[PDB]
């Protein structure tokens, strides 16, 4: 459906920005 | 299916300047096991809070503008590229982006250009530097905030010709959707050969270097246009993977995307006509201007908060909206209009922000 398609899309592409944000090391606030 | 997510009202501040709280962000670019901040944003304000266990909410350090005329209606998050150093973008009103470092709450740079307030902030979701900034002036900026370039602006001929009161990159910011005033959603392609050269010449301008100021694109022609989707101005849009979130004043978040309904969202050429709407998200009493709803990271949740401090939620891995409906937030006390509302990275905490200058925790179940 366009429905799956649309949830692959949004969870490969989330998976992609996490994996940059697992390698980053921000200083607290 | 049906929806499962839950929450329990642990926790409720009222600011004291007693002014409208128009926007509220959690930091999401905080590492793992580090603690859980949010900004606020109102009245001349910018005031940033920590949540920890059994519902407290610690008062961390708060910004006062210089100008007590200024109304800031907008923050987002980033960090210093070089330094892994958090950082805060906040504007409003007075059409001025000040980027504040969040740690001692001193203003570090600004930048003035638009002809009048900013009614959104948004930062690229992979480029820290490129802050997106839309107007009461008709257009959209982007900016390079490593350089402090201009790097393009987004209006003209073919632009927005009211107020643009939202837009959002899509997931991997090869693209913008904008919205405002004039009813209509416009698309930016920011990964056009066009867009990424000049990405890549703001980033080499050096002006202990060259004696000529930078000079910034001037897009007047957006990529798709449509005025087919709400018949008023519409206040807030938000990508859903290749598909668009968006609303108006008619108490419904349409899901709609461009083309027919089998057209690939980047082979849409920019002369088309149709529209596919897929669905509605319905709510009740929201009817007033300047409503803003969120999902959280994985955008698996959509809230969204109503005029009299309802707080609706929705799972979106159920097809169905009608069936994604999750139970109503409502607290008692909790009764002036939700102006917005921001998840944790986790999900596990929602903040919704008021015009009375209240403050509400939620913590998912
Ligand atoms: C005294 C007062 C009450 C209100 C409602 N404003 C207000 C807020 C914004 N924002 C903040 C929230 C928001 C949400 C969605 C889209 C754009 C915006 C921009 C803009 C203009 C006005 N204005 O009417 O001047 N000012």
């Amino acid at each position: 459906s366009m429905f799956s398609s649309n949830r692959q899309k949004i969870l490969e592409r989330t998976e992609i920005l996490n994996q940059e944000w697992k390698q980053r090391r921000i200083q607290p606030v | 299916k049906k929806c499962k997510y839950s929450f329990k009202c642990v926790n409720s501040l009222k600011e004291d300047h007693n002014q409208p709280l128009f926007g509220v962000q959690f930091n999401w670019h905080s590492k793992e096991g580090d603690p859980l901040v949010f900004a606020t944003v109102g009245s001349n304000r910018v005031t940033l809070y920590e949540c920890h266990s059994q519902g407290e909410i610690r008062l961390l350090q708060s910004y006062v503008d210089a100008d007590a005329d200024e109304n800031f209606y907008t923050c987002a998050w980033t960090y210093d590229s070089n330094t892994s150093h958090p950082l805060l973008a906040v504007a409003g009103s007075r059409g001025i982006i000040r980027i504040i470092n969040p740690i001692t709450m001193q203003c570090i740079k600004h930048y003035v250009g638009h002809g009048n307030a900013i009614n959104e902030l948004k930062f690229h979701p992979r480029d820290p530097n490129l802050l997106l900034s839309v107007s009461k002036d008709h257009a959209l900026r982007l900016w390079n905030i490593q350089t402090d370039t201009l790097v393009a602006i987004f209006g003209g001929v073919e632009g927005h010709r009211d107020e643009v009161l939202s837009a959002d990159y899509d997931l991997l910011g090869e693209k913008i959707m904008s919205c405002g005033m004039d009813h209509s959603l416009k698309l930016w392609r920011i990964n056009s050969k066009r867009m990424m050269n000049a990405i890549k010449e703001s980033y080499d301008y050096n002006p202990n270097k060259t004696n000529r100021p930078f000079i910034s694109q001037k897009i007047h022609f957006p990529d798709f246009s449509t005025r087919d989707i709400h018949r008023n101005y519409v206040d807030c849009v938000r990508w859903l993977g290749d598909l668009i979130l968006s609303k108006s004043c008619e108490n419904a978040i349409v899901c709609w995307k461009p083309g027919k309904m089998e057209d690939d969202i980047d082979k849409i050429k920019p002369s088309e006509s149709n529209v596919t709407i897929l669905g509605r998200f319905d709510y009740s009493q929201c009817d007033i201007w300047y409503m803003r709803f969120s999902m959280d990271f994985w955008q698996k949740m959509l809230a969204l908060g109503n005029q009299v401090g309802k707080l609706y939620v929705w799972d979106l891995e159920v097809e169905d909206p009608h069936k994604a409906k999750c139970t109503t937030l409502t607290h008692h006390k909790c009764g002036a209009a939700i102006r917005q509302t921001s998840f944790s990275r986790d999900s596990s905490i929602l903040i919704a922000v008021c015009d009375d200058a209240s403050i509400w925790r939620w913590d998912r179940l």
